[PDB]
RNA sequence: GCUCAACGGAUAAAAGGUACUCCGGGGAUAACAGGCUGAUACCGCCCAAGAGUUCAUAUCGACGGCGGUGUUUGGCACCUCGAUGUCGGCUCAUCACAUCCUGGGGCUGAAGUAGGUCCCAAGGGUAUGGCUGUUCGCCAUUUAAAGUGGUACGCGAGCUGG
RNA sequence: AGCCAGGAUGUUGGCUUAGAAGCAGCCAUCAUUUAAAGAAAGCGUAAUAGCUCACUGGUCGAGUCGGCCUGCGCGGAAGAU
RNA sequence: AAAUUCUAAU
RNA sequence: GCCCGGAUAGCUCAGUCGGUAGAGCAGGGGAUUGAAAAUCCCCGUGUCCUUGGUUCGAUUCCGAGUCCGGGCACCA
């Protein structure tokens, strides 16, 4: 199922500095719960909150059944209390936003397998006198599964053009998959996170 | 892929491949492939044949590789003219003369070694035969 | 005697005024289309609130030609313009519900009896 | 019919017959086993 | 007494452009085409881990191996420098088959209709337009189909000149 | 090689899984009656079934069955006046 | 003679 | 493809002339403030890109390699 390592992200919602203080307290709570489970917690990244805790702390928790237990902590958490950054004794309400993610294999297969490539060789255009006319010094490669087309005619050698055009094809087919993965994870984070505004919450 | 860990010299002449072979007997196992033709074995061919013969005996018994590819073969890049130096090392080969034993195998039935020595020879460019131990 | 690039009028109330022939269907290397032949057209202008929009790609049937038709006794019938009735790509059925001007006897087939019925007169 | 440079027996019903200077394989059980050398 | 190191040392003393060019020679030496070769290119075949619900071979074929052709890019520098006019388009073609359609068959994971793949077969046929000088390619709409190559990558004492 | 006959007994096994029973894949591969018969080589079920082979008896009845070394041939083998 | 700031529930 | 330059602390960067590595920012503790910053005091830095070799000893010297930056790739 899903009993793997997790990424725990918690950031400040409404409140400002007090939200940062509560984020620090909440992260400390989770760190203590993890250390009393024989789990390892590592700070992948930190953005501190001026007075107290963190504007945004993201950590990676490694262990057994981590995601099976921590996957219900997503959403918003509300805190009502007398803040430390308050001259008077006024009670204030603030919120923090928590997301929990799994980890996935990230293989990047260079599908440069030539069994699914269409290659065309043809003449080039420009100033070349009598040699350029009677020679196939321009290359074009199309990758059939994805429909990505790249052509090269910059040099006088067919071999050089083929090599660098193939390299460009590989790079610009890898980018088109990295972007898709990035937008998928960003969307998932967006609908898991919510918008910390002390009205959408899971616990008070 | 077998290859010397370190070598005194980077490149080497071409030479010739005349004469018969020393090491025409089986010394460790009970069966082996003896080479009949003359040529070269690349390290890619030795590993390709060893995997086919290994998979056929179901990881039973012992297998000896009795040749080593310790000769560097150079090759010029593409679409260049002559001369201007010597090419770069690309692969390693082992010269084969008529008579060498290429592999050994022990711990398996006599009829099973033939089957595994049949799939192994199919990956090699040199005609081979099957031999057994001799008392003297 | 209709080729590609030929402009034709329209002889129904489908909302088009001038259409331009872009293909003569029926065979390879086919040259002309006479009365009773299906062609491929594009709309060049249309009524503001018609059934069809300018730039559409449809089919049509030729019902009047300047070159005319010839009859088995040697006689001919000629008009003063080329006209067509708009059909749809799939069902081969007329789009409008009215026909303007006369038609001819070469439409007396089961495919175009919907046009023969609606026409003011048949020549 | 499968045309290949190496015809071989694939089951126990396959037979080797040389007809008109051509070597071919036929078996009475599996029609997929018939083949000729070419 | 010389890094006269271009080391048998030209003067004590010295850099470039020519598409505005010019003379004497060379196929002793390059760019086009021919030639030898076939690394590269394209097409076949051998073995069979395997995928295919099960099942190596209905359809594919990992690791390796063996050949054919002379369409590509090359290697060589054998012919031509007292001259063999070089891309594409037009008109006109002719041959090979490694067959796009039509024709005859075997297997199928072939109910039918439609297909996949492999044999035999060269008689005939085998698009019009938009963009670009374009070969190539993308797109729109047709067709039974819009084949792959050789011929100085056919064809300027047959046309053009982008 | 044909031609008749047989070609048996507790594994509805735990071992895996819903179901795996000789023939899906993990182990073992004993014993009995017998002239023979494998606790399964093949075809065949979701799982059973069902269908062959080995092996063993009768007629026939003279030869028959596969490796090794060698000579010459066969296929693999498609291009352009 | 120098010197910035104090979110959001009274 | 050819030639040239560079790789040193968490980040930008100086330095050897074979025995020994620094600066600014950042980092940790403490002062001042009702509190945060600015200001003050005290304290730590790193297998000098990878590899093989010569050396008693290599960041340094000599061959290979990777990555990064620049110049060149012309006559047909
Ligand atoms: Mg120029
Ligand atoms: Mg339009
Ligand atoms: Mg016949
Ligand atoms: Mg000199
Ligand atoms: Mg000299
Ligand atoms: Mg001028
Ligand atoms: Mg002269
Ligand atoms: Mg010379
Ligand atoms: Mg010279
Ligand atoms: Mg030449
Ligand atoms: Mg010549
Ligand atoms: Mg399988
Ligand atoms: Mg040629
Ligand atoms: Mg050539
Ligand atoms: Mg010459
Ligand atoms: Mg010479
Ligand atoms: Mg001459
Ligand atoms: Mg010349
Ligand atoms: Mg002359
Ligand atoms: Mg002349
Ligand atoms: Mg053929
Ligand atoms: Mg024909
Ligand atoms: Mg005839
Ligand atoms: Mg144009
Ligand atoms: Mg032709
Ligand atoms: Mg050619
Ligand atoms: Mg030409
Ligand atoms: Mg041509
Ligand atoms: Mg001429
Ligand atoms: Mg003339
Ligand atoms: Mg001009
Ligand atoms: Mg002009
Ligand atoms: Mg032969
Ligand atoms: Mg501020
Ligand atoms: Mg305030
Ligand atoms: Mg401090
Ligand atoms: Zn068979």
């Amino acid at each position: 199922d899903d009993e793997r390592n997790a990424f725990l992200e918690v950031r400040a919602g409404t409140g400002g500095d007090e939200a940062a203080l509560f984020a620090g307290d909440l992260f400390r709570m989770y760190s203590r719960y993890a250390e009393a489970r024989r789990w390892r917690v590592e700070i992948m990244s930190a953005s501190e909150g001026e007075h107290g805790g963190y504007k945004e702390i993201i950590a990676k928790i490694s262990g057994d059944g981590v995601y099976g237990r921590l996957k219900f902590e997503s959403g918003g958490h509300r805190v009502q209390r007398v803040p430390a950054t308050e001259s008077q004794g006024r009670i204030h309400t603030s919120a923090c936003t928590v997301a929990v993610m799994p980890e996935l294999p990230d293989a990047e297969l260079p599908d440069i397998n030539p069994a699914d490539l269409r290659i065309d060789t043809f003449r080039s255009s420009g100033a070349g006198g009598q040699h350029v006319n009677t020679t196939d010094s321009a290359i074009r490669i199309t990758h059939l599964p994805t429909g990505i087309v790249v052509e090269c005619q910059d040099e006088r050698s067919q071999h050089k053009n083929k090599a660098k055009a193939l390299s460009v094809l590989g790079a610009r087919i890898h980018a088109a998959e990295m972007a898709k993965r990035q937008q998928a994870e960003a969307s998932t984070r967006r609908n898991l996170l919510g918008s910390g505004d002390r009205s959408d919450r899971n616990r008070t | 892929m077998l290859q010397p860990k370190r070598t005194k010299f980077r490149k080497m002449h071409k030479g010739r491949n005349r004469g018969l072979a020393q090491g025409t007997d089986v010394s460790f196992g009970s069966f082996g492939l003896k080479a009949v033709g003359r040529g070269r074995l690349t390290a890619r061919q030795i590993e390709a044949a060893r995997r086919a013969m290994t998979r056929a005996v179901k990881r039973q018994g012992k297998i000896w590789i009795r040749v080593f590819p310790d000769k560097p073969i150079t090759e010029k890049p593409l679409a260049v003219r002559m001369g201007k130096g010597k090419g770069n090392v690309e692969y390693w080969v082992a010269l084969i003369q008529p008579g060498k034993v290429l592999y050994e195998m022990d711990g398996v039935p006599e009829e099973l070694a033939r089957e595994a020595f049949k799939l192994a020879a199919a990956k090699l460019p040199i005609k081979t035969t099957f031999v057994t131990k001799t008392v003297m | 005697m209709i080729q590609e690039q030929t402009m034709l009028n329209v002889a129904d109330n489908s909302g088009a005024r001038r259409v331009m022939c872009i293909k003569v269907l029926g065979g390879s290397h086919r040259r002309y289309a006479g009365v009773g032949d299906i062609i491929k057209i594009t709309i060049k202008e249309a009524i503001p609130r018609g059934k069809v929009k300018k730039g559409d790609v449809l089919k049509a049937v030729v019902v009047r030609t300047k070159k005319g038709v010839r009859r088995p006794d040697g006689s001919v019938i000629r008009f003063d313009g080329n006209a067509c009735v708009l059909l749809n790509n799939n069902s081969e059925q007329p789009i409008g519900t009215r026909i303007f001007g006369p038609v001819t006897r070469e439409l007396r087939s089961e495919k175009f009896m919907k046009i023969i019925s609606l026409a003011p007169e048949v020549l | 019919m499968k045309v290949r440079a190496s015809v071989k027996k694939l089951c126990r019903n396959c037979k080797i017959v040389k007809r008109d200077g051509v070597i071919r394989v036929i078996c009475s059980a599996e029609p997929k086993h018939k083949q000729r050398q070419g």
